[PDB]
């Protein structure tokens, strides 16, 4: 069921586990470094977990497909082939970006980040400032044994602050992806739908220095030895079984104003959804004639494709359940509600028309901030900007410096410069700041930059020919020029001729005034969230309806059972799909091309012991009424006994909107089962030795 | 597919 | 499950009955004429069954549509309204040709059959002729008790022929018809689908003269008085549950060549869809513009959706099941088995090869025979084509006159010219014999016939529209015309200056050659059928199958179960649909335009003492293992104790290809429930009278 | 619907 519940909930969860069918004890559960637990990680941006004891990683492919992309060549494909070490030294690289993030400690910090914030008056500025000092004092002492990064998070709007330690692991390695016909099947045809038949799976290989702790990647490296890791399933899993998820989800919105969701319906999913296609409309034409661009803008097509067909998604189920509608009609009964309480209700009214004056001057510019941010998101102007910002930042003491331009964010810094070669083509990347270009210079006045109107120098076709035959002339364009401006102080920046530098140069100072006007808006936000979100939860109490906090990318756990769904009167989807169902949508062409051992192994019924008696084949993917979303991809599902069942990857078409508004009856994962796991590395594309490794060849 | 958008 | 079984087959189906759960005796069922079987009543093309002890019937809206349609016009348009009438006095004929007939005795007269076929000698035409004398005779004695119509079956490919006496019921009357957006909710859109949300029923009530015989339409004629009606199930009907239906199916091919099944695939279903597709976009377009166009081709539009609707179905079907090579293997494999008994076999290898050569005859000529005859069925050249040749059949002794012109035909004639009137507008007409003669220039040299060709003087578009511009001058358009034609004799149709007589009496010598080569074709036939199918069937028994007759318009029974079916992997339909899903697919617009009292009702969830509890509403449409085809329209389901729990319809999508091959996973029948009539005649448009007619009000 | 085709 509904719930995204913080560990610190597992009181008053444990006995709605035990009736869903949990069989560990809720303590058990409540060992965040214990067993099983302990096996869950975080990549950032996904989920994983050890399955060995030498460092073994189990994720989606999905999560994976960013590795997997980096070591690919048009003229050798991992993303189209699969990868298979058949020994440890055979592993490849992640990229330098890669992490394992392993839980350490929490704490609660919530009274001291309230009095630091309180500390700095009514003055809205200064209460972010004070916010971030805070922060980053809490962390530089956190920070202190060599091996970990710890993290602060914001729950319930600031009513609640805790602070997480994690060892980070800095080298990690591909082990195995399966072709990508099996690891995405179906593709973007079949991303967030069900019937799903895809095997979204994906292992990495933790490695740390030969004195155990942290390191970057080094032959001299060694496994990391996990203290815990999950064990496969010995149980099948069937129909009305219990499971449980454990994992990092992002974000969610279902404490939010009206008008909030009503801005994000009308123009903020549309608007996106609509730029992510055209974009994908312009690489997909140039990958067709230059098999070098398919493979090397790959990883930001899968992002744009699912980020557009999933907002698609949320708008589509907006309608069907009528979002604005409730939003609207919640809305008019919490104000109500507030009202008649007369006296103690009046602080919330005032935090809840302060919180919508603060919406209305975010829209004021929506489009201006949108439009700047993404065309500073090309790949030039995106390196020179936060080249020449580190390198304003590098003047001032550690402790002042901008979160991201700190000591501590130097290794991703760098590490995204080199990343970027795999990733960038000229002739593709000037077509995209074309786009953006013309999409600026649609802009009215008002919604206008003047350092940018500048440098461009008029609004037509002919300023920007001109503007990107200028930018044209930058050497950004190779790894070693972006390392060399990685070291380079701002008077070398102040004095380049590179044009892409001196665009930077010539729009940091409007940036900053836009990031201090943020930062102000923000710091109002600071006062009046936490007051109204507290009110929004104690009215929900009241009504008796579940109360757990938004996602904010800490760890929470899901549970509930298996089970399908019922679309439509008159039909009802099945807990499980099987192979006979991935063979039927075979076409022969992406994205329904499975490999030919695939199709040979279900024609002559190769089921390979793993086949579930109550479905008659082996089953695919399934379906659960567990509550994720973006960043529980790659999570473990758990049965009663805490063994791997399985890997969350999607959610049903249906669900989306959750997001804003939980919907029970449409909400379900997609999930992996790990007995197709198994018997595609059996069967398909085989890993006897990882098998082994899992104790289950 | 469930990553973290952005 | 599957098989459409003979009365006569039922010691055979009474362990089958019992087991999948039939609480009655099979004596009970086999007595044809008692209680409940002599309920159950033929149309012609449709079932019914008797209700109440005052004659009230009950069937499809679609068997009904005819009358409904007779009695509507532009101005006050029934089939949109719906029809009820407050006392029976209030009830409106059904039309002339309307018909109920009902039971009396069926008789085995294979062994007579048989003799007078034999006694013709080797001689094909004398074959033929032989038959239809011994027809006519056996008929005439039959009929010669005042009342009844008797009918002569051949079986089997002529193994066994039964004679059926039925008692004629000629002054039918609409009782009832729910609102069409009510009785054919969904239209084309969801005809042939499920999920299904349709009220697809309607009450007629059969009249008798005061003697308490069958009579024409006459205010002195009084209720029939039914010796046995159904009622109503007092328990409700759940998924699993035991169902039976009795009825009329009119056609199934299951027992056919290869090269039959090839050349309806390839050639005949295409070719008609086409056709009727064609004709429906013109009849639609002049509608639009003309509500009187709209009203009088609405029964010829919804044959011609049925139907090609239907074929578009069997030939996806045919591609997914692989019909072609179903047949193939299956012909390869009997041919074998014959081949295998030497001697023994050889007669029915020898009838194989001839029916064949016959199929190859025909073949030869079938684009000149489809399009003459549809050219010839539209309305002017149909009526001219039908009178005229009546004149030539009435100058003969009535026992030598072919069948369809004899006297007991007469009323059958004289009432399709009446009814014309409510089915006939020349400017449409001309736009339907336009598109005929455009497809008869398109015809090869070879496909061409002199009379037509000469009648036409051209083969271009001047031509067709002189010849148009000819026929426009026709006075057939009135009933008064149509009808003194009926009785005028063949001297003052070869004298007429009438343009459509002038063609008729032009084409007339070649439509009577094409006749006698299609029954010279049928004596071959004679000989040659019986005798392969027999080794068909005896294959079929040695394989362990069932043995059943294709259907031939006789009254058959089907039983099973109330089930759903699995489209694809991943996905189920369950057995049931509910008042909900008809609110869901709500436009406003037709098809799916409900009366706005259905759409109150649900949303106040005003159930009328009809929920089904386990499914949280009324059912509407059902879904079960039965084995029906085109003319089971109109049926009743029955219950464990043979009570009435709906009314046969459609069959799914994925059914209507078991015409030629039978697939038991996906073959449904699709009813509409009991509850769901009671609950229309109840919340929507209401019939309180005849409720307490049937003891449910 | 299942009426009988010709
Ligand atoms: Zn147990
Ligand atoms: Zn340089
Ligand atoms: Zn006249
Ligand atoms: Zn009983």
């Amino acid at each position: 069921g509904e719930g995204m519940w913080v560990p610190q909930q597992l009181p008053e969860i444990a006995g709605p586990l035990k009736k869903a069918g949990l069989k560990l004890s809720p303590q058990q559960i409540s060992d965040l470094t214990g067993d099983p637990m302990g096996a869950v990680v975080a990549l950032g941006g996904c989920t994983a977990s050890f399955v060995s004891p030498n460092g073994l990683v189990v994720t989606n492919h999905a999560c994976a497909y960013g590795a997997i992309q980096l070591n690919s060549t048009a003229e050798n494909n991992l993303i189209k082939n699969g990868f298979n070490a058949p020994t440890t030294a055979d592993e490849v690289s992640a990229g330098p970006n890669a992490r394992v993030f392993v839980l350490d400690e929490i704490t609660d910090v919530t009274k001291d980040a309230k009095a630091a914030i309180a500390a700095a008056g009514d003055d809205a500025l200064a209460r972010t400032k004070a916010l971030e000092a805070f922060e980053k004092k809490l962390i530089a002492d956190c920070e202190a044994e060599a091996g970990f990064r710890c993290r602060l998070y914001s729950f319930s709007g600031g009513n609640t602050y805790r602070l997480f330690k994690n060892l980070e692991i800095k080298d990690v390695r591909l082990a195995y992806a399966p072709p990508g016909s099996v690891g995405k099947f179906g593709g973007d045809i079949d991303n967030w739908m069900w019937p799903r038949h895809t095997g979204a799976f994906a292992f990495y290989r933790a490695y740390v220095g030969k004195d155990g702790k942290p390191a970057a990647f080094s032959k001299d490296n060694v496994p990391y030895q996990p203290k815990h890791w999950l064990k496969f399933a010995d149980q099948p899993l069937g129909a009305g079984d219990f499971v449980m998820v454990a994992g990092y989800p992002g974000s969610t919105n279902r404490y939010a104003l009206a008008a909030e969701f009503d801005n994000t319906a009308q123009w903020t999913y549309p608007t996106i959804a609509r730029h992510y296609k055209n974009q994908i409309a312009m690489v997909e034409a140039a990958g067709k004639q230059n098999a070098d661009i398919q493979v090397k803008y790959a990883a930001t097509m899968a992002g744009w494709n699912n980020t557009s067909k999933n907002y698609d998604g949320q708008l589509e189920g907006f309608k069907r359940i009528d979002a604005a509608g409730q939003k609207l009609r919640e809305e008019a009964a919490v104000l109500g509600w507030l009202k008649g309480q007369g006296a103690k209700g009046q602080p919330a009214l005032d935090a809840h028309a302060k919180l919508l004056d603060l919406l209305e001057q975010s829209k004021a510019t929506r489009d201006r901030d949108l439009t700047l941010a993404l065309f500073n998101n090309t790949a030039m102007l995106g390196s020179a900007t936060q080249l020449y910002r580190l390198s304003i930042e590098r003047e001032k003491p550690n402790a002042e410096r901008e979160s991201g331009y700190q000591e501590r964010d130097l290794p991703a810094i760098e590490g995204g410069l080199k990343q970027l070669e795999r990733r960038y083509v000229a002739a593709m990347d000037r077509q995209l700041q074309e786009y953006w270009l013309n999409e600026y210079i649609k802009l009215p006045a008002d919604q206008r930059v003047a350092a940018v109107d500048a440098w461009l120098g008029g609004n037509d076709a002919a300023a920007v020919k001109r503007a990107l035959d200028r930018l044209a002339g930058t050497k950004l364009g190779s790894t070693e020029e972006r390392l060399k401006w990685f070291a380079a102080d701002r008077k070398a920046f102040e004095a380049s001729n590179d044009p892409a530098i001196q665009y930077a140069v010539a729009v940091m100072p409007t940036l900053l005034k836009l990031e201090q006007e943020r930062k102000t808006r923000a710091g109002e936000n600071l006062a009046a969230r936490p007051v109204y979100l507290q009110a929004l939860a104690d009215y929900k109490k009241s009504q008796g309806e579940f109360v757990y906090p938004d996602a904010n990318l800490s760890l929470r756990i899901t549970f509930g059972n298996v089970m399908g769904y019922a679309p439509k009167d008159g039909m009802e989807y099945t807990p499980f799909t099987t192979l006979e169902g991935v063979v039927a949508k075979e076409t022969g062409q992406d994205p329904f091309d499975s490999p030919k051992a695939l199709l040979d192994a279900v024609a002559a019924k190769r089921y390979g012991g793993l086949e579930d008696k109550r479905i008659g084949s082996v089953p695919v993917n399934y379906l659960s009424d567990l509550d994720i979303t973006g960043g529980n991809a790659g999570s473990p599902v758990l049965d009663a006994h805490g063994k791997l069942v399985g890997l969350a990857f999607d959610g049903n078409w249906e669900s989306v909107s959750s997001n804003w508004v939980f919907d029970p009856k449409m909400t379900r994962m997609i999930a992996v089962d790990g007995r197709y796991l198994r018997w595609i590395m059996q069967e398909v594309y085989p890993a006897p030795q990882l098998l082994k490794e899992m104790n289950v060849g | 597919d469930r990553v973290y958008i952005h």
